[PDB]
């Protein structure tokens, strides 16, 4: 957890209890690995435009615009 | 023959990039985007305008449970004015209106809308007008976590527009025509918190379906 907690840590986010972090960290997971194949992908021409990690990490694209 | 491209930034019509944070102002940073731009076109200043001003005071919105760019220029317009943001700093929260008419450093004289879908009339507005207040579908994973590029995702919806942001130009990268967008969720997303849409790609996001601007 090395990088969680970096991330954590210079994006300031708390969680109410550990259900919560891991369920953050779950959806931060499925993030990370989403951005790496949207890159490898725009790599080979399939997307005019790349993806990188912010601080909206671990959260649900609807979660950002949908308060 | 140059190219048709427009930038606002380098005429210094655009401030600094801001942060909304958790609050759910971004109708509010859109607005005052627009107004900064007409004020500097008016006045030849370039300064921040309060988002505070009108999440606390536009009545006709829902303060940080969202709003209308349209409401919040009639409101400038009713109001006879809208602070600076020194007179009137972002907190990130709905308060109690505290306009003060001491700090005011902008009025408007009423809003135009741009016809619904039409890309080419958003063009010909952004080039002899100034910045443009629209909204768009950002609800894709693509758009959460865009960095550099021309947004162009087929599974963009323009008829879910679900944030509010400002068209400061557009031009071409790479081949690709685009819009130069200026978004309120800091300088850490996006491109130093700006993103390039696909311009001409049949209205992407919608955004040429709800724009709008300040007559000033
Ligand atoms: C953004 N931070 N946030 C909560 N949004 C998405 C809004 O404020 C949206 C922006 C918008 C503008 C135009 C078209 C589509 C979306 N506006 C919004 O949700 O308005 C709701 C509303 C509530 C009460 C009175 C008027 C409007
Ligand atoms: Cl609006
Ligand atoms: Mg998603």
């Amino acid at each position: 957890d090395t990088h969680w907690e970096l991330w954590k840590k210079t994006h300031r986010k708390q969680y109410n209890n550990k259900v919560d972090e891991i369920s953050r960290r779950l959806i931060w997971e499925k993030n990370l690995k989403y951005i790496s194949i949207h890159n490898l992908e725009a790599s080979l021409g399939v997307h005019t435009y790349e993806l990188a990690m912010n601080h909206l990490g671990d959260m649900t694209s609807e979660e950002v615009v949908q308060k | 023959r140059a190219p048709d491209s427009v930038d606002y930034r380098k005429k210094g019509y655009v401030t600094p990039v801001k942060n909304q944070g958790q609050c759910g102002s971004c109708w509010a940073f859109s607005s005052v985007g627009a107004l900064e731009g007409q004020l500097k076109k008016k006045t030849g200043k370039l300064l921040n305008l309060s988002p505070q001003n009108l999440v606390d005071c536009v009545s006709e919105n829902d303060g940080c449970g969202g709003g209308y760019m349209t409401n919040a220029f009639q409101y400038v317009q009713k109001n006879r004015g809208i602070d600076s943001e020194d007179a009137y700093p972002y907190v990130g929260q709905e308060e109690s209106c505290m306009y003060n008419p001491t700090g005011k450093a902008a009025k408007c004289r009423g809003y135009r809308e741009i016809p619904e879908g039409n890309e080419k009339a958003l063009k010909r507005a952004v080039a002899r007008v100034g910045p443009v207040s629209v909204a768009i579908d950002a609800s894709l994973t693509s758009f959460q976590f865009y960095s550099k590029g021309v947004y162009y995702d087929e599974s963009c919806n323009s008829d879910n527009l679900n944030h509010a942001v400002l068209a400061v130009g557009y031009g071409i990268q790479k081949g690709n025509k685009h819009w130069i967008i200026k978004n309120s969720w800091g300088e850490n997303w996006g491109n130093k918190g700006y993103i390039l849409m696909a311009r001409n790609k049949n209205n992407a996001c919608g955004i040429a379906n709800l724009a709008s601007f300040p007559k000033m």
